[PDB]
């Protein structure tokens, strides 16, 4: 029995009111109703329907691989990125736009890196999907399956150092693009302190669990 | 060298036939349009390109991705 | 209908043509050598005939007419 | 020689001295660099060039994935030692008024 | 009604020469109809231009916004966008330079579109 | 995006945009107040000793949303007065220039996808 | 910083009647949970615009009808309305 929250119904920490997150969810759960939006995470493949304001409302058609999920409450956002013809394009969708007619999973994946923003300076078909690709069948009450594939990176120099400790990347064989000594370089930037700051860690456990009786009674409702 | 001979003047007929029945469009320049364009195409020899000019003179027929009326 | 209304409306049509030279037009004209004509041509002249004349002409048939007398025979018979 | 050449760009007056030595008809250049024949591509020649005296030189290159580094024959290397070649005077002698000369 | 059969009737007594009209699907994303008209001077575009313009103005669609005449400056080529309608007026030399009605009945099959290369990324050099 | 003396890529046709060396063209003028070229803004190109105008179609700068990022700032050659210099586009091009004020239905005819 | 500034020509997108939330457009001085001293505008664009405005205010006590859960502009599209087809 395994259960999914999206990530912008949890707040973020700060001094904001509360009585204005549950408003904003409220706007959410009235808007969810009308519009499904199917459980994705990054790294997976969506096709995203919209319309065009400024061609006479025709209907509009993109697909990608899911890279980055952030923002929080309705300005909550993710982005896809796919190359066309040959040309990479990223399009930072908005998840309670009216203009979204529609979100299909076509594929339901997650990857070994929180955010697949190295993807750029990666390898052009390690991001270029089919435009038209069939989706596939989740098996239901499965795991989601997690994708252990290591990309190959182009040479550098690279938009980010993503070998540097702090981007804390799963993703990449480092070995087949980096030198020992160029690894120990980065160590240099290491904080072994980090993970044991216990004043620095979010504690969501209490917060979820409103958040998912709120989202159950007004479904109930 | 084509697929066949008369598949191609089966579909020269047939565009005929769609420019008979259009309504906006000038017949004269919709007629002599499509004349000349074949009389380039043709005597090539390459025994491919010209299976490529059938392929995408079969979609020009079926009209899925553009229709001139 | 009337016999002789089919051949002459049949080489009316066939000297509405610019193109070729109307020199020898009789019930055997055969192009190729005539009037130099390819199957492009031959095919488009049976539409310089079908749009006033026709209506029930398959290719089937005609990628073989080759002259003018048998559009005749052809047309005779079908009616 | 009488204006810096950086300013004009060295590849367009390599491909000029080579039109005037086709003019010429000269093609002292084909068997200084051991060239196969007398050539019009500028971009081959100077390819040959660089090929020659073995240049080569790394450049970023925009394409539809993003920014490309990649290592290619060195042709402002090849451009200018052309150039100066000709200048030293090992390519023969040349004169670039004979067309105003004439008419 | 300003549509197609009354746009086509106003570029009668024109004197427009080869009139293409082209249902665009609405997968294409553009429009809806896409019109192409031949001229013989740079004048009759120009007068071409007024003329179906200021028809549209006067005759109906207060709520629609106006339309511009697009190309007034280049002599050759001039076009003008409605919101679901575009014609493009250019010289028939323009038109053979220019092809358009294949590309937009053939999506990516044209000839020229064809004839370009793909993307190669270029390759190190030995 | 775009300012004086930044590498662009030419998408069109255009032998005048080919490059035999793989020498990116660079901008020296951006016909703007501010001097900054986002999507749809008309810019200068020395290209091959020559200064020839450009529009630029797509930069790698992210804009709003909705709106699709390249990740190569592309841009199209077009005449003194308006027409392009190629004849086709084959790399995707937005398809805000219909909403944007100014002379973009020449491209857009020639453009072949659009995202 | 830490003075009174003031911002003009800001309207009204929505109004929340439970919970008595104003929504203004755009961004407002002052930090988040400040108390922020709101009345009509004063531009001479906008004036003579009260004319249907509750005078002196309202008074939900004595109101014949009982107002809906959220006021909404024309413009707006609510959150519960089927998604936007442009024409
Ligand atoms: P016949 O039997 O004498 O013909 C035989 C010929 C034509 C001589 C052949 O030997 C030959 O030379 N070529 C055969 C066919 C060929 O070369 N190409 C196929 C033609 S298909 C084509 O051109 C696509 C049509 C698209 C229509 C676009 C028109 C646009 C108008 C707006
Ligand atoms: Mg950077």
């Amino acid at each position: 029995e395994r259960r999914f929250l999206s990530p912008e119904f949890i707040p973020r920490r700060g001094r904001t009111d509360p009585l204005k997150f549950q408003i904003e969810r409220k706007d959410m759960l009235e808007r969810r109703k009308v519009l499904h939006i199917p459980e994705f995470y990054v790294g997976s493949i969506l096709r995203v329907t919209t319309a065009d304001p400024y061609a006479s409302g025709k209907i509009s058609q993109f697909l990608g691989i899911c890279i980055q999920r952030s923002g929080r409450g309705l300005g909550a956002t993710f982005i896809l990125r796919n190359v066309i013809e040959g040309q990479g394009v990223e399009i930072c969708f908005e998840l309670y736009n009216p203009r979204v007619q529609e979100i299909q999973v076509v594929k339901l994946e997650k990857r070994l890196d929180d955010s697949l923003l190295y993807l750029r300076d990666a390898l052009p078909e390690y991001s270029t999907f089919d435009v038209n690709m069939k989706p596939v069948v989740q098996e239901p009450n499965q795991k989601v399956p997690v994708n252990e594939l290591k990309v190959k990176m182009k040479p550098k120099p690279w938009s980010k150092r993503w070998e540097r400790p702090n981007f804390n990347i799963k993703g990449i064989r480092f070995d087949l693009c980096l030198t020992e000594q160029q690894m120990k370089e980065a160590q240099k930037w290491n904080q072994p302190w980090l993970e044991f700051d216990m004043m620095r860690e979010y504690d969501t456990s209490k917060i979820e669990a409103a958040i998912w009786k709120e989202i159950e009674a007004s479904k109930r409702s | 060298a084509p697929w066949s001979r008369e598949a191609v003047l089966s579909l020269y007929r047939a565009l005929l036939r769609q420019g008979r029945q259009l309504r906006y469009t000038d017949r004269d320049f919709y007629f002599a349009s499509i004349r000349r364009e074949f009389r380039k195409n043709q005597k090539l020899e390459d025994a491919e390109a010209r299976e490529r000019q059938l392929e995408k003179g079969l979609v020009f027929l079926n009209g899925k991705l553009g229709r001139i009326i | 209908l009337t016999l002789e209304g089919i051949q002459d409306r049949v080489l009316y049509v066939l000297k509405l043509y610019d193109k070729i030279d109307p020199e020898k037009l009789s019930v055997n004209s055969h192009f190729m050598k005539d009037l130099g004509l390819d199957s492009l041509d031959q095919v488009e002249i049976i539409m310089a005939m079908e749009d006033e004349f026709g209506f029930e002409i398959p290719d089937i048939d005609a990628e073989k007419l080759m002259c003018p007398q048998e559009i005749v025979d052809y047309i005779a018979d079908k009616k | 020689g009488t204006v810096l050449d950086h300013l004009v760009g060295e590849e367009t007056m390599a491909d000029y001295l080579l039109y005037t030595l086709n003019k010429h008809q000269r093609f002292g250049y084909v068997q200084h660099y051991g060239l196969g024949s007398a050539c019009d591509n500028v971009e081959r020649v100077l390819k040959s060039v660089a090929v020659k005296l073995g240049k080569t030189q790394k450049v970023k290159v925009l394409t539809g994935t993003g920014n490309v580094n990649i290592i290619q024959p060195n042709y402002p290397a090849a451009a200018r030692d052309f150039l100066q070649t000709f200048r030293r005077g090992l390519l023969g002698s040349v004169m670039l008024d004979l067309d105003v000369l004439r008419g | 009604k300003f549509d197609i059969d009354m746009m086509v009737s106003l570029l009668r007594q024109e004197n427009a020469r080869d009139i293409c009209v082209i249902q665009v699907p609405p997968e294409m994303r553009y429009t809806d109809y896409f019109v192409i008209v031949s001229g013989t001077s740079t004048r009759h575009l120009h007068a071409m231009a007024f003329y179906v313009v200021k028809m549209y103005k006067h005759l109906k669609c207060k709520r629609d916004p106006h339309v511009k005449i697009e190309g007034k400056d280049t002599d050759d080529w001039l076009c003008v966008d409605f919101g679901s309608m575009v014609i493009h007026l250019m010289l028939p030399e323009t038109r053979e330079i220019y092809e358009l009605e294949k590309l937009w009945t053939l999506r990516s099959y044209d000839d020229q579109l064809a004839q370009i290369a793909p993307e190669t990324v270029p390759e190190d050099f030995i | 995006a775009i300012q004086k003396m930044t590498r662009v890529r030419v998408v069109d046709n255009s032998a005048l945009g080919n490059s035999p060396y793989h020498r990116a063209p660079r901008c020296i003028h951006v016909y703007k107040k501010n001097g900054v070229g986002k999507v749809g803004d008309q810019i200068l190109l020395a290209i091959k000793g020559q200064k020839k105008k450009a529009l630029i179609v797509g930069h790698c700068m992210p804009g709003p949303r909705m709106t699709p990022r390249f990740d190569s700032n592309n841009v199209v050659l077009i005449e003194d007065n308006g027409n392009p210099v190629g004849t086709r586009i084959k790399t995707p091009i937005p398809t805000s220039l219909r909403k944007r004020e100014g002379e973009y239905s020449k491209v857009l005819a020639i453009a072949q996808n659009f995202v | 910083g830490n003075i009174y500034r003031t911002e003009y020509g800001l309207k009204v997108w929505r109004i929340n009647t439970k919970h008595n939330i104003i929504y203004v457009n755009g961004s407002v001085p002052g930090h988040k949970n400040c108390l922020v001293k709101v009345k009509d505008s004063k531009l001479p664009a906008y004036k003579d615009l009260g004319k249907n405005l509750p005078f002196p205010t309202y008074f939900p006590d004595g109101d014949e009808e009982e107002l809906p859960e959220d006021l909404y502009d024309e413009n707006v599209c609510q959150p519960g309305a089927p998604s936007i087809t442009f024409a």
